[PDB]
RNA sequence: GUAUGUCAAAAGGGAAACAGCCCAGAACAAGAGUUAAGGUUCCAAAAUUAUUAUUAAGUGAAAUAAAGAAAGUUUUUAUA
RNA sequence: CAGGCUAAUUUGCGCAAGAGUGUACAAAAUGAGUGCGCGGUUUGGCACCUCGAUGUCGGCUUGACUAAUCCUCAUGGAUGCAGAAACUAUGUAGGGUACGACUGUUCGUCGAUUAAAAAGUUACAUGAGCUGGGUUAAAUACGUCGUGAGACAGUAUGGUU
RNA sequence: GUGCUGAAAGCAUAUAGGCACGAAAUUUACCUUAAGAUAUUUCUUAAAUAUACGUAAGAAAAUAUUACGUUAAUAGGCUUA
């Protein structure tokens, strides 16, 4: 019991992280060779890892009944990576129980609209529980179409070093050695 | 008919690797049992049956391990999950030319 | 045009061609002749 | 390609200029391919188009000569450019120094052909349209796109000329929508000694 | 969802951060999308707020008889104007009557203290195409805002009914009245279909309920006689409502705007009736702030006093 | 009718939901215990695990629609 | 009775092949006897649900849906597309498809208009929305059958919705 | 359904690639209802405002909605046309 008695206060707080649509993703993306083939991660595979995010299930303190879950940024999502012809030829159906209004959108009318934002909320809600906290979760995945957003300064930072930025990871392995001088 | 009994035409990547390890099982049962009489000079005319009329996993086509004779299908084959208790059965050698 | 599902050449001049496929739809395979408009035919509904 | 082989002569006053690789960044998409823009001057005019990046030109500037390769040719892809830049480089090249031209023959009895200009409806400064007379109840009007010369020597004939291709057999086509050749009397507008099979009766 | 395909939280606000100058395609939906899909339509001028008199008949001088509605206006003034900056649309707020201060709230008090426009009995918006149909502040629009033979629209609201059945409300046939009928002669029938069908009352099946007092627009009106004495203006025609009710006049969105000459002449004679428009306005949101920060000290008994 | 099993009188896991099918026979608790069928990107416990080919149709991915057509594509065997 | 399973069969269709018709010429039209199928709208087969209760043929009222299209819109082929009209075929179901005589009738026949006066599913949609002419109770008669009481996908008049 | 350029495949080809024509269907437009961001150099320190009561109504099954209440033409009466 002694694992868990202690300060919780940073376990369940909410974390700001952050990815672009476009940036090669070696680790979500199935080409992996050559260098300059790797592809970003698709929509599917990308709405996977984020909603591993926002139910929390990165953390060690996972519960599904606590609201552990964390924020994501997603950005570039105009330029939202897609394999095939699933731009042109996937549609998003509808239906208010009146029979003959069934509503059929494909994903680049749907992009047109409200933008790939709204194709990366539907793929993330439906990975997600089915229940009271869905809406809470997929709250917490901002999606903007270019590069702007407002959590600019929000995004979870080490020693001044926005995390996925050039240099964040040295600044990280600074931070831990000067942890070290101490019992 | 309107009961559902839903059963896939085909076997998964995962049931044909555990039937591999099942026909690769029993292989090892009937040579541990031969091996030992031979050491002791005796014979069971079962155990000589088997290594005579019957191929080993690494003897058997891909088509005999998962799948059957059945006379009423189309091409004379029936997927081999489609056997009573297939998982605790020996089925290895169809008629010949189907 | 003559939509079959068994679409054949009918002289030297026929040609098989696959059209109207775009990013939307696979398209239908054709037999365009210049000689003769009766051999024109189509492989598929819309 | 047994086309793209084949040099491309490039005959005196033609100016060939090739660009290096760039990209216009696309928010729509992750990565666009590399491209070279070539520009063809010469007398008549400049023309300009640009490539993918994985067709390569020995521009020989010493006997006046550019021979075109791909980077690959198993690839589909790579294979059917080939032969597709170099033909457009053909005419242009033969289309900046001779010119391209196409001529439309008017058959049926009470059909005319006059170029005038419209202000009206001029899409530009001094734009010429060509008007038609074809049985219509109203008049048939068409403006010539920038960069085309229209002209009529009989009432029965238009001539067009410029220096794409594209853009001059592109233009005949939208006259010969309004009267496509009858297979019983030859009516229609015909382009560049197009013809019909007459029927018996 | 809730409305539409859209996901999104209610609360956020994005908007400002999909920029277009960033290199991004152009949303189909929005203000701007919505603006642009509608400018063939959107009448280039503003609309007047007229009160439904009565109806009658206008006779020709050669012997044309032409019913006509007769719509009067009571001292309609423009009272604001909203532009694609602050209110992300065009349009002109109108004034009609007025009003007894007692019965107006302190809120529209200080909205007409601000612009020198007296209390108005109604309000309403007419979209406009551009910032060239915002009209100064305060100038009256007289009948003359419109020619004669000029096509309108006009809007109200229709006649109340009440609870109306099937046949008043939805054309139902009814049923038989003396061949066996029992008990069902204005009445619905059947709601629907059997099991097959759902086991329930479609959505949008037909049935009684109240009928009536909704918006209703009559277009393509001509203009038969305009007065600037009695203040009316003669529409063919019928419109909806009652006598004495307010509707709403406007210039057609399917006919093509009146001739330019007409628009300019039209705002040139508002410069000539009001020639001081701003200077009035500017002396009125003056003294706003003079008296809303002696409100806010509490000195206002003062002022009221000083002379 | 016959042969074998289950259900009936059998819960539990898998087959989306499931009397009869694939596993397995519930006396009660504990365990990141060991396994069967079955599975391992997310809903949802576990591989976005390695190797070689094929498909570009979202074909297909846990209920194979037929004969048949065709410069779709790949391999192999001939052959110029 | 309706639903379910099935699909022999149908008053529902498609694809393949091509004897033959088309003055000529297989595939403009036409398509013997067949083969491979879809579909679930007919007559059946089974008897799985309901007999401590699932009201039934037509009509009226009010719908919703399918598309294998009668009209309207775009359009390919047509020695057999001169024009016009029409034939055939590909798109397409937004709207419309009315009136009257006969019959309980669905259906069908017929009169006269019309751009046209096409169909089907929904418990052969809808009787705790209506009607009750038919079917199917007690009464009575005719014919037929039975020795008789009586019976009859035989016919009549009447009959608590 | 009909085209232009044009190769893979020296040709051909409206096949790849680059452009386009085109229907009572669709979408938009138009009309109503809903939605309620937002706007006003708007109001409020215990109020602004709202309701109740009374006279009513462009409203009306109840409810609600929309005006008025003496510094007042809301309803009735009265006078005139
Ligand atoms: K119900
Ligand atoms: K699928
Ligand atoms: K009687
Ligand atoms: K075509
Ligand atoms: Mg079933
Ligand atoms: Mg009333
Ligand atoms: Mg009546
Ligand atoms: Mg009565
Ligand atoms: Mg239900
Ligand atoms: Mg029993
Ligand atoms: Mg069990
Ligand atoms: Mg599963
Ligand atoms: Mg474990
Ligand atoms: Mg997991
Ligand atoms: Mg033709
Ligand atoms: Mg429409
Ligand atoms: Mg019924
Ligand atoms: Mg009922
Ligand atoms: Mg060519
Ligand atoms: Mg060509
Ligand atoms: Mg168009
Ligand atoms: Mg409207
Ligand atoms: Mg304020
Ligand atoms: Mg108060
Ligand atoms: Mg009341
Ligand atoms: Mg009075
Ligand atoms: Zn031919």
């Amino acid at each position: 019991m002694s694992q868990t008695v202690g300060a919780t206060r940073l376990a369940y707080s909410r974390v700001w992280h952050h990815i672009s649509a476009v940036t090669p993703h070696p680790t979500l993306s199935t080409i992996k060779a050559p260098s300059e083939a790797i592809t970003p991660p698709s929509l599917g595979r990308l709405a996977s890892r984020i909603a591993t995010i926002l139910m929390g299930k990165h953390k060690p303190i996972w519960d599904p009944s606590t609201d552990c879950g964390d924020y994501v940024v997603v950005t570039n999502c105009a330029g939202l990576y897609t394999t095939g012809h699933k731009k042109w030829r996937k549609t998003y159906y509808r239906h208010n129980t009146r029979p003959g209004s069934l509503q059929a959108i494909t994903m680049d009318a749907l992009m047109e609209k409200h933008g790939g934002a709204e194709v990366l909320r539907k793929a993330v809600s439906g990975m997600l529980p089915k229940n009271r906290l869905r809406d809470k979760r997929l709250a917490r995945l901002k999606a903007f179409e270019g590069d702007a957003h407002p959590y600019k300064e929000n995004l979870v930072r080490f020693g001044g070093k926005v995390v996925g930025a050039p240099g964040w990871e040295e600044a990280v392995k600074a931070i831990r050695e000067a942890d070290m001088e101490r019992l | 008919g309107g009961l559902l009994w839903k059963i896939p035409w085909r076997m998964s990547k995962f049931q044909k690797l555990r039937q591999r390890r099942r026909l690769r099982a029993v292989d090892n049962v009937v040579a541990t049992i031969e091996n030992a009489l031979a050491k002791k000079g005796e014979t069971v005319k079962a155990v000589e049956r088997w290594r005579a009329e019957m191929p080993t996993e690494a003897e058997m086509l891909p088509k005999d391990k998962y799948t059957i004779f059945d006379r009423k299908e189309k091409r004379y084959r029936k997927g081999i999950h489609k056997l009573p208790k297939w998982t605790r059965v020996s089925q290895r050698v169809n008629p010949p030319g189907y | 045009m003559k939509v079959h599902s068994a679409i054949k050449k009918r002289c030297e001049h026929c040609k098989v061609v696959r059209r109207k496929a775009n990013k939307r739809q696979n398209g239908y395979l054709y037999i365009i002749c210049p000689a003769n408009p009766r051999h024109k035919q189509r492989q598929g509904y819309r | 390609s047994k086309l793209g082989r084949t040099p491309l002569s490039i005959p005196p006053g033609v100016e060939i200029t090739i660009g290096e690789p760039f990209v216009k960044r696309d928010m729509t998409q992750w990565k666009q391919q590399p491209k070279r823009k070539i520009t063809v001057q010469g007398p008549l005019g400049q023309l300009e188009m640009d490539i993918p990046d994985f067709i390569k030109i020995d521009h020989d500037a010493e006997a006046r000569r550019a021979t075109l390769s791909v980077a690959n040719r198993d690839e589909k892809e790579q294979r059917e450019m080939w032969g597709t830049t170099w033909a457009y480089l053909n005419r242009f090249i033969m289309g900046v120094s001779e010119g391209h031209t196409a001529v439309l023959r008017l058959v049926g009895i009470g059909y005319r052909a006059t170029i005038d200009t419209r202000p009206e409806k001029e899409e530009y400064p001094g734009q010429q349209f060509v008007c038609l007379k074809l049985g219509f109840s109203h008049p048939v009007e068409m403006g010539v796109p920038k960069g085309m010369k229209a002209s009529t020597p009989q009432p029965t004939r238009i001539l067009l000329e410029g220096i794409n291709r594209e853009q001059v057999m592109t233009f005949a086509a939208d006259i010969r929508r309004w009267r496509v050749p009858e297979p019983y009397k030859g009516k229609g507008i015909f382009v560049n000694g197009e013809t019909i099979k007459l029927k018996q009766k | 969802v809730k409305y539409g395909w859209s996901t999104l939280p209610k609360r956020s606000r994005p908007t400002r951060f999909n920029q277009v100058t960033q290199g991004l395609p152009a949303p189909t939906s929005g203000p701007a999308a919505a603006l642009k899909r509608r400018e063939k339509t959107t009448p280039l001028r503003t609309g007047v707020l007229a009160v439904k008199k009565g109806m009658t008949v206008f006779m020709g001088r050669t012997g044309a008889r032409i019913p006509c509605t007769v719509l009067q206006l009571d001292r309609v003034q423009v009272v604001a104007n909203k532009t694609r900056a602050k209110n992300g649309y065009w349009a002109v707020q109108v004034g009609l009557g007025e009003r007894r201060a007692e019965n107006v709230g302190a809120p529209q008090l200080g909205y007409y203290e601000a612009k020198g426009i007296p209390p108005k009995q109604t309000l309403a918006e007419f979209k406009v195409r551009n910032q060239d149909g915002l009209l100064p502040v305060g100038v009256q629009l007289f009948p003359d805002w419109f020619h004669v033979g000029q096509v309108v629209d006009v809007r109200g609201i229709t006649r109340g009914m009440g609870f109306a059945g099937g046949m008043k409300r939805h054309g139902f046939a009814g049923q038989e009245a003396s061949h066996g009928n029992s008990l069902n002669h204005r009445t619905i029938g059947s709601v629907g279909g059997s099991q097959g069908s759902g086991s329930r009352v479609l959505p949008g099946k037909k049935m009684p309920g109240r009928m009536g007092a909704q918006q209703h627009t009559v277009q393509n009106l001509p203009i038969l006689m305009v007065d600037n004495e009695l203040g009316i203006v003669v529409v063919k025609g019928a419109v909806a409502g009652h006598k004495g009710a307010v509707v709403k006049v406007q210039d057609a969105v399917k006919k093509a705007p009146p001739p330019e000459e007409f628009v300019e002449a039209t705002k040139q004679l508002l410069n000539e009736r009001f020639p001081d428009a701003e200077e009035k306005l500017q002396a009125a949101r003056k003294l706003h702030l003079e008296l809303k920060e002696a409100r806010r000290q509490g000195l206002i008994d003062s002022l009221i006093k000083n002379g």
